[PDB]
């Protein structure tokens, strides 16, 4: 919820380049090495209209750090996993061809996997900032009704531990609030109240000692 | 003698009376109607040739089509046309092509799997209701909520609301339970399934919740219907394997309980029968009420409840010669009508290495110390003395 | 599961560690006692034995703890041993302070304590013994006695401990007397002891043989232990040799 | 397909019920109202809370109202072991329902595929997790889902994956909770609506004797009462009745639960 | 794991191990304090789980002065052990200062054995080997504050109340402490108060086997009542409810 | 190994041969009967013996 | 569940360890208890294991551990003979302190005291004998009873039962029992003991034993004939 | 282990010495006697704990008898065969451990 | 214990019937890969006519 996936959507429409749309839970499928032949044709649809960007939706599906296994039919899973690495293996007209992987848990993914050679970049997506959090409300709020009573600095120092989806969850539970009113008018207030709505509480602290 | 041969006067003449009518009748039933029914059975001959080429029906478009998969392999788009409807028609079922043009000539086939054999019990008890005797306050609430509204409606109209879903029937082992499933429904005619909580594990994984898919997909058809899901309390500490079953498992299939008795599903009409020994084993969401509804619980045979159950298993015996039954009882205290079933097993053992067929009063008093003497071990009164 | 230490009860109020070390008992050979009112026989029987184990020159079977009292063991030898010294230097203890030789009761009543205390506090082992404590106290006259290795104790006029007790145990209790005598008593010791037992002959050296009497020689109380050569003359006696 | 359960079946006068009708309902029935903001209204809801409160009982009775294709789910058909097939099941229905205009994707008790990633060297839970991240990825998508509302009705959000329990799609989190003092009275109401009553019984009374507790419970005051009515050989229901009633499913909840105090003898 | 712990610490930062040791406190009888400007008044509920059971030779108001009083629930084991280290405090207090102990500082003492848990941890030596499944009202009167209710909590520490609801109706208890109150009570008003809350949140019959009054009046001492008198309060209920 | 043929006569080979001898009883068939002992002493080649 | 060990606490609150060491008492023989008025009367069931069992020097489920009190047990009774050793020491030193005999108030305490110190250790596990001790006080006449239980806990009841199918044994006392008017004479109350235990023993009349305390250091064990013409009594009427 | 499906139970012994020499016996009228008799001999020496143990012996005996090449099989093939069966379930029991216990 | 399975009741099954012993039956070789099972296997199908 730091907005990966909606970055290399945007910016790499943007360019022009073959935007393959891949993912990497479907790599693993029920029919033995069928699932290693799919790594292979989605390959081959990007060399030959090359350069092309895949991007892969999710990255933990053969971000399995396991290919040492007892007694399972996790030997599938694993086997479309060493297929990549034989397909970012150099092996000629490779170069032009990237992958974009977005992924949300880093610390499971093989050590073979993450390396450069492979994946070269390791690029870290932070929980936004409060300058940056300030930022992402003004551009979900073009699109809807603005206030001149509203400030945007405010509302940035009082999220504190709130990511990127949180906060649109800040300004959609504003419209929430403004729509239980009957207003056909958001307030600066409905967005405080917006606020409350999600904090990964319902405004409390559990204790026995304070 | 006398007595059983006026119930074997009723029996024999009547039936075999009807077996002897239905012989000569098989020609009979074509002689009223045989231009009706045999004109209906050249039309359904001509369009339809020879052979009738099985499929296997995967879905209908409701417009007069439908795309059937044959085992014989090949996929045809095929016409819902003659002598078959578009409600007859219900993924799953087999359908009847014509070989030379597929067009469905019928359905006249719906099961032949090995699956819904395990499901269904051709069932014939040695005890039926009224060799439960005793505990009959408590069989007058498996009654309620399980005969009772079967058997009139009425009364649970006139008093308004649902009839209740369910029950559990728990406690001490030995306590007549089993006895109960399959006499309440000797009692209704409902169909009885039967499945053990050790056959609802299984040693593939994640074929446990396809399984029970499968109870109450069987119990939905055959309905009004009385699942039996016999020891239950085998989810919480006893499973065939850990990597090929494994823990995720056992889990799983309590999830897809709930969700089969009262989820949006809902199962209305499957009353539900749980016995289980113990229901602090049980989780906390399927002794949830609504689902199973109250909970009727059982306790070791009380001392004039044992007169009960003793004289319903020495009804088959030949009595005691001198008679002491009714002191048996008093010795006694804290014990199961399964003891009572094992002094009697017990007795006519003491009986059967004599290889006599009579059996005396005094076989009774020893068989109840030998039996006595299984139970207690030396390590009890080792721990203790 | 529950088959852990010894502060933990399984949830039936077992402790699964008392249960087993009964079990230990039966993996040494029998041992019985037979009370009479002319005197008590003790007998035992080997665990084990080969053609040149020496156990002639010692028993290790049958200790004295004292002068009066004397024990017959089955079980652990190890476990055995402590037990008999903690038990002797008590017995002199009770002997210096009073000047009685020790009554079979308080020695009893001591080493059950011990026993039971090994299993409840701390992370030690529990024993895994049977004594029959055979003893004479001016009060009680004879006294049999045997003791559980869960710590607690029982007085008999038969027992049998150490493998195959059931057995052994039944037919004690089938040709028992009341009033007995010790020559019988002597008697009925081998005859059990054949039967129970799957050496082929019952040879002298399996034997190990003590007895306590008043009745030989009174005034006076007097241990004997029969020697190799008493133990083989007395199995001519019975017809078993 | 859809049954004739309604809100007029589900009681409290709950907020907590009209997060529901603001968030599925209304911007398929009415997305002017949503367009007077300007605003995007929430696809997804979030639907938590104890067992037998009625979170089955909403997912009844949002069928019914919106008039749109019901699916449903079940959150333990998903598993085989020969891996990925759950994630077959999935991605072909999350493709199937994109092409249906209006619809309701239910899915049941997810708690399992709603588990988290694990690696162990020696796992079996892995497999098993494949299948959810099918479900995030479909969720999401390569272009968004819209039209598509999904419902989740989770037993326990403990468990639930981090990242579909973000709200980035799943705007508004609504715990369905327990019934008040008050609130209980309106929900027993609905129940004895169908039974068959006398008049000169005082039903906030009734909730008063009883607990804060479950719906399914008060479906056990209701039915309790009325096998005393067969027995008595009454047709109708009175006070008294109910007063057994409350009392029996109180005292027997207790044994089946566990207990074990150290007050039997004090 | 942080729960079969007993130093280890859960990822919310909660020490479990110690948090599951409230719901020992809980499994006990009823008991219901509510401090007045005039006296504290200390009722309990004793459970009978017999007609043979003696409720009236056992107790959970227990005497620790003249003018400190104490009611418990949890292990009346572990009210051995904590009330008798109380009655320690006072007594060696008395020995050191000829001089009233103040209610608060009482309780400082019964939250110093409580603070040890451990077999490792530094402070003080630490030799008891578990949490206590058991808790305290505290009840007294010192002069240079009034009448006083301190609640104990062997998880926690000393908090100052006007009334607090212990046991296993505590829950409910509570919000009719929350609506029924006031400053201007006296403490015949407040005895009252104590009955009229506990039968509601009793599940046992309201009679005075299963009850048993004792107040904290700096006048009257640390004085437990009748089983006559606690029936007269009874009887003076059932008449002011009919009229209500 | 003469008693544990006996002992199997009983319980399994009588209430075939014989199944008027139990009605006449009434003595319930049996259903479990354990062969139980140390491996290897003869316990799958006595239910074996009497097939 | 948190059985593994006694120090932890337990969701439910209950320490399993004191609850399965309640379920071990059952194991042990029943021991009654019923107050008089100037009787307490303390029996208790004495199973007899074999009929090779001495009646000579074995040991009687009733033991005295003081000249005025009394004590049965129902448990292990292996951790019974320690306990009752270590209640004796210090029962005899309260007289070393005061100069007074052992008060029956002082002495429950003590033996709830020695057990509840088990429990609150970890590296000991409770005694798994709960006690009944019976007496009256040196300074007056009335009855006392006491109940020790493994848990550290102890109360007064007026007359109680433990041990092997103590339920049965409760119920049954409850229904004979009158708290109004508790009897008067020493012997209709030894009465009233030995119909409790009749039902346990099932059959027995050289299987019950009983005891009685009386005040001002009265206690005797009562003879197997005279208990035999109880029970006379007790089948006539029936 | 439930009541009224367990009434009678058969415990195999271990087969003391007269016992296996039965079974021994019937194993050795398979092939050929000794023909003077040390079958006993063998029988009682081995206290064993199995019945599976005498059919082996005398498997041992006749592979003996084969390194031997005679119809006969003699009995000095049946003290090598007691001597190594006897052996070998000493050393399950490592080493003679019923003495130090 | 190989040429006893395999050589000896090849050439002289008489002798085998001669004691009453039976026949030897399937050889199994089993144990961890370096243990040269097949080495043997080689040698004496060459040997053994
Ligand atoms: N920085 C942001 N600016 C705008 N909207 C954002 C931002 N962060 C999150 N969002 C909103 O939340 C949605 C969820 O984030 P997105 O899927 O793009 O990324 P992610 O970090 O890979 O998370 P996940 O894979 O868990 O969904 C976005 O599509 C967008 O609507
Ligand atoms: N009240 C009774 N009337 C008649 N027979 C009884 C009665 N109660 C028990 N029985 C007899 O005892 C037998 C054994 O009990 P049954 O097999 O029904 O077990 P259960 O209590 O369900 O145990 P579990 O389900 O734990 O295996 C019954 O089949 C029946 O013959
Ligand atoms: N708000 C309510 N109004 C009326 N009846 C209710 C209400 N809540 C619960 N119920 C009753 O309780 C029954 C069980 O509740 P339901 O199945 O809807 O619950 P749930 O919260 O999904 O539980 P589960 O954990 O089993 O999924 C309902 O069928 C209904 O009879
Ligand atoms: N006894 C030996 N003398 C000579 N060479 C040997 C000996 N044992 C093993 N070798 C050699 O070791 C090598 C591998 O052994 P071999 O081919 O017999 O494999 P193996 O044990 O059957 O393995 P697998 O488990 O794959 O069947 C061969 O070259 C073989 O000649
Ligand atoms: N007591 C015995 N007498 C004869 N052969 C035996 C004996 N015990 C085992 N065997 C032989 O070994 C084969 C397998 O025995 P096994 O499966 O171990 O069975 P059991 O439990 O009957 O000893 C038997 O078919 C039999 O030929
Ligand atoms: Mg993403
Ligand atoms: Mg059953
Ligand atoms: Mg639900
Ligand atoms: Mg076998
Ligand atoms: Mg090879």
């Amino acid at each position: 919820g730091t907005g990966k996936t909606l970055l290399a959507r945007a910016c790499a429409a943007q360019t022009n380049a073959t935007f393959l749309k891949l993912a990497a839970p479907q790599l693993v499928q029920m029919y033995i090495g069928e699932g290693a032949k799919l790594v292979r044709d989605a390959f081959a649809l990007a060399k030959e209209k090359a350069p092309t960007i895949i991007f892969i939706d999710e990255l933990d599906a053969i971000g399995t750090k396991r290919f040492d296994s007892e007694k399972s039919g996790d030997r599938e899973v694993q086997r479309t996993m060493l297929e990549l690495l034989n397909q970012l293996d150099g092996f000629s007209s490779d170069d032009r061809v990237k992958v974009l992987a977005a992924t949300n848990r880093v610390d499971v993914l093989d050590p073979a996997l993450l390396r450069s050679g492979r994946l070269d970049r390791k690029i870290e997506f932070p929980l936004p900032s409060e300058d940056s959090r300030a930022q992402i409300l003004q551009i979900h709020s073009r699109k809807m009704t603005t206030d001149d009573d509203i400030n945007w600095q405010e509302l940035a120092r009082s999220t504190d531990e709130f990511n990127g989806a949180q906060l649109k969850a800040v300004t959609v539970e504003a419209g929430m609030i403004a729509l239980r009113n009957g207003q056909s008018s958001v307030k600066h207030e409905d967005f405080v109240e917006g606020i409350s709505e999600v904090q990964a509480r319902k405004s409390k602290s559990v204790s026995f000692y304070a | 003698t006398r007595c059983k041969l006026k119930l074997l006067r009723m029996e024999r003449i009547k039936d075999h009376l009807l077996l002897e009518e239905e012989f000569v009748s098989n020609s009979e039933i074509l002689k009223p109607f045989e231009k009706k029914q045999e004109e209906e059975k050249k039309q359904l001959e001509e369009i339809r040739g020879n052979p009738l080429s099985i499929g296997t029906l995967e879905e209908i478009i409701d417009d007069d089509h439908a795309i059937v998969t044959s085992p014989t392999m090949p996929d045809y788009y095929v016409s819902i046309l003659s002598f078959v409807d578009k409600e007859l028609l219900e993924p799953g079922c087999s359908v009847l092509l014509h070989h030379k043009t597929m067009s469905i000539v019928g359905v006249l086939q719906d099961d032949a799997d090995p699956m819904v054999s395990v499901m269904k019990m051709d069932k014939s008890p040695t005890e039926s209701y009224s060799d439960i005797g005793g505990l009959e306050s408590q069989i007058q609430e498996i009654k309620e909520s399980v005969e009772l509204p079967l058997t009139h409606p009425e009364l649970y109209e006139e008093m308004g609301i649902k009839p209740p879903k369910g029950v559990i029937l728990y406690g001490a082992p030995g306590t007549g339970k089993t006895l109960l499933a399959k006499a309440v429904a000797n009692q209704t005619s409902a169909t009885f399934l039967r499945i053990v909580g050790s056959e609802l594990i299984q040693k593939y994984l994640g074929d446990g919740p396809r399984l029970c898919r499968q109870i109450f997909k069987v119990a939905g058809e055959n309905a009004p219907s009385i699942v039996f899901i016999d020891e239950i309390d085998a989810i919480g500490t006893k499973r065939y394997d850990s990597n090929s079953g494994g823990e995720r498992e056992i889990q799983r299939t309590m999830l897809e309980l709930l969700n089969q008795l009262d989820g949006f599903d809902d199962r209305g009409d499957v009353k539900v029968i749980m016995a289980t020994n113990k229901i602090e084993t049980l989780d906390p969401a399927l002794i949830r009420p609504g689902r199973i509804d109250r909970k009727i619980l059982f306790e070791n045979p009380d001392l004039s409840t044992k007169k009960k159950i003793l004289g319903i298993h020495t009804s088959k015996m030949n009595l005691s010669e001198d008679v002491n039954l009714e002191t048996l009882v008093t010795t006694k205290d804290d014990l199961s009508g399964a003891d009572i079933q094992a002094m009697c097993t017990e007795a006519g053992l003491l009986a059967l290495r004599e290889r006599r067929m009579q059996v005396t009063a005094e076989d009774f008093k020893q068989a109840k110390e030998r039996v006595m003497k299984n139970k207690v071990e030396e390590n009890l009164e080792g721990l203790y003395l | 599961r529950y088959d852990s230490r010894t502060t933990i009860f399984s949830p039936e109020g077992r402790l699964y560690q008392v249960e087993y070390a009964l079990e230990s008992i039966s993996h040494a050979g029998t041992a019985i006692g037979i009370m009479a009112s002319d005197g008590i026989v003790l007998a035992a029987e080997r665990k084990v034995t080969s053609t040149l184990l020496e156990q002639d020159t010692s028993t290790e079977k049958l200790y004295k703890l004292n002068d009066k009292i004397a024990v017959a063991v089955a079980g652990l030898t190890a476990d055995a041993e402590i037990l008999i010294n903690t038990a002797r230097i008590h017995a002199q203890n009770y002997l210096k302070t009073y000047n009685e030789d020790i009554p079979v009761e308080i020695l009893v009543r001591r080493l059950s304590d011990i026993k039971q205390g090994y299993t409840q506090h701390g992370g030690l082992r529990p024993f895994g013994v049977s004594f029959i404590y055979a003893g004479y106290d001016d009060r009680y006259g004879y006294q049999l006695y045997t003791s559980n290795p869960s710590g607690n104790y029982t007085g008999w006029k038969a027992i049998s401990v150490g493998a195959n007790t059931s057995a052994a145990q039944t037919l004690l209790q089938m040709d028992y007397k009341d009033d007995m005598k010790v020559d019988d008593a002597i008697e009925l010791a081998l005859k059990t002891l054949s039967k129970t037992t799957d050496s082929s002959a019952l040879t002298y050296d399996r034997l190990e043989f003590a007895t306590i009497r008043k009745g030989a020689n009174d005034g006076e109380v007097y241990q004997k232990i029969f020697k190799p050569q008493e133990i083989k003359d007395i199995l001519v006696k019975t017809g078993i040799t | 397909e859809k049954p004739d359960v309604t809100y007029s079946d589900v009681g409290g006068c709950k907020d907590q019920i009209e997060k529901l009708r603001e968030v599925v309902e209304l911007p398929l029935l009415s997305p002017e109202r949503f367009a007077t903001l300007g605003i995007d209204p929430p696809k997804g809801i979030l639907l938590y809370g104890p067992p037998g409160t009625g979170k089955t009982l909403c997912a009844r009775a949002v069928a019914n109202r919106t008039d749109a294709t019901f699916i449903r789910v079940i959150g333990s058909e998903l598993v085989q072991k020969y891996v990925g097939e759950g994630a077959r099941m999935v991605r072909e229905l999350f493709e199937m329902a994109r092409t249906k205009k209006a619809c309701i994707i239910f899915f049941d008790e997810i708690d399992a595929v709603g588990g988290a990633r694990f690696d162990d060297g020696a796992g079996g839970d892995n497999e098993v997790q494949r299948t959810m991240l099918e479900l995030i990825t479909q969720l999401d998508g390569f272009d968004p889902r819209g039209n598509i509302k999904v419902m989740f009705a989770t037993n326990r959000p403990n468990t639930l994956d981090p990242a579909l329990l973000r709200p980035g799609r799943i705007d508004r989190k609504v715990e369905f909770s327990l019934p008040d003092l008050e609130g209980r009275a309106n929900i027993f109401r609905i129940h004895s609506k169908s039974m068959s009553v006398e008049r000169g019984i005082r039903w906030e009374l009734i909730s008063r004797l009883c607990p804060n507790s479950t719906g399914a419970e008060l479906r056990s005051v209701c039915t309790e009462a009325g096998m005393f009515a067969i027995r008595a050989r009454r047709k109708v229901a009175t006070e008294k009745d109910f007063l057994k009633a409350v009392d029996k499913v109180i005292s027997g909840y207790k044994k089946f639960s566990s207990t074990s105090r150290y007050m039997q003898y004090n | 794991e942080y729960d079969r712990g007993v130093s280890t610490f859960s990822p919310e930062g909660r020490l479990f191990q110690v948090e599951y040791s409230l719901e020992a406190i809980k499994l006990g009888s009823t008991a219901i304090g509510i401090a007045t400007k005039e006296g504290v008044v200390l009722g309990v509920e004793k459970r009978a789980t017999s007609p043979l059971l003696e409720s009236d030779s056992i107790e959970k108001i227990v005497e620790i002065d003249r003018h400190i009083g104490c009611a418990m629930s949890g292990l009346t084991a572990d009210a051995r052990s904590m009330i008798e280290h109380a009655r320690t405090a006072a007594v060696t207090h008395n020995l050191y200062y000829d001089e009233d102990i103040n209610v608060e500082s009482l309780t400082q003492s019964v939250c110093d054995l409580a603070l040890r848990f451990g077999e490792g941890a530094s402070g003080e030596e630490r030799l008891m080997s578990r949490p206590f499944g058991v808790a305290l009202l505290i009840a007294g009167h010192d002069a240079d504050d009034g009448y006083q209710l301190f609640h104990a909590e062997p998880s926690g520490t000393f908090y100052r109340y006007n009334a607090k609801a212990i046991g296993s109706g505590s829950e409910g208890a509570q919000a009719e402490l929350l609506n029924e109150w006031h400053s201007s009570l006296t403490l015949k008003e407040a005895e009252l108060l104590v009955l009229k809350i506990l039968k509601q949140v009793m599940e046992e019959k309201l009679d005075e086997n299963n009850a048993q009054l004792s107040c904290i009046t700096k006048q009257d001492g640390f004085k437990i009542y009748d089983n006559e008198k606690t029936a007269e309060l009874i009887k003076e209920l059932k008449e002011k409810e009919a009229a209500e | 190994l003469t008693k544990q043929i006996k002992e199997i006569k009983e319980v399994i080979e009588l209430p075939v041969k014989h199944p008027e001898l139990f009605e006449s009883l009434g003595i319930a068939q049996p259903k479990g009967v354990i062969l139980y002992g140390p491996p290897g002493t003869g316990k799958t080649l006595l239910a074996r013996a009497v097939a | 569940g948190y059985d593994r060990a006694l120090s932890i606490f337990s969701p439910d609150g209950h320490i399993f360890q004191v609850e399965y060491a309640l379920e071990a008492v059952k194991r042990g023989t029943c021991a009654v208890g019923v107050k008089g008025k100037n009787c307490v009367v303390l029996g208790c069931e004495r199973r007899s294991t074999l009929k090779l069992q001495d009646t000579r020097i074995t040991p009687s489920k009733v033991s005295k551990i003081d000249s005025h009190v009394v004590l049965s047990f129902s448990g292990l009774n292996a951790d019974s003979r320690i306990l009752i050793e270590k209640a004796r020491v210090e029962a005899q030193s309260h007289r070393l302190t005061l100069e007074d005999p052992v008060t029956v108030e002082y002495l429950t305490r003590y033996v709830a005291g020695v057990q509840q110190r088990y429990t609150q250790s970890g590296g000991v596990r409770p005694f798994g004998v709960s006690t009944l001790i019976a007496g009256f006080d040196p300074r007056d006449d009335e009855p006392k009873l006491y109940q020790t239980e493994p848990s550290g806990i102890y109360s007064s009841w007026s007359a109680q039962t433990i041990g092997r199918n103590s339920k049965t044994v409760r119920e049954f006392l409850e229904k004979n029992y009158d708290r109004k008017e508790p009897p008067a004479t020493v012997e209709e109350c030894v009465k009233l003991t030995v119909r409790s235990l009749l039902e346990v023993v099932q059959t027995g009349a050289k299987n019950i034993e009983i005891t009685v305390v009386k005040p001002d250091s009265d206690i005797v064990a009562l003879s197997s004939e005279e208990i035999n013409q109880y029970v006379t009594q007790i089948e006539q009427e029936k | 282990l439930r009541p009224g499906r367990i009434d009678r139970k058969i415990e195999f012994p271990p087969p003391s010495v007269a016992a296996r020499a039965e079974i021994l016996r019937i194993h050795s009228r398979k092939m050929n006697l000794t023909r003077g008799i040390n079958l006993r001999k063998v029988a009682e020496k081995m206290n064993g704990c199995s019945g599976a143990d005498v059919k082996g012996v005398c498997t041992e005996a006749g592979m003996y008898a084969l390194r031997e090449r005679r119809i006969h099989v003699t009995q000095e093939d049946f003290e090598l065969a007691v001597g190594k069966v006897m052996n070998k379930n000493q050393e399950t029991a490592i080493s003679v451990a019923k003495l130090f216990k | 214990e190989i040429r006893e399975a395999v050589e000896l009741p090849l050439v002289q099954a008489d002798l085998y019937e001669q004691i009453g012993i039976d026949p030897p039956r399937g050889v199994l070789l089993y144990g961890p890969p370096g243990t040269g099972k097949t080495m043997l296997v080689k040698a004496v199908a060459n040997s053994t006519k």
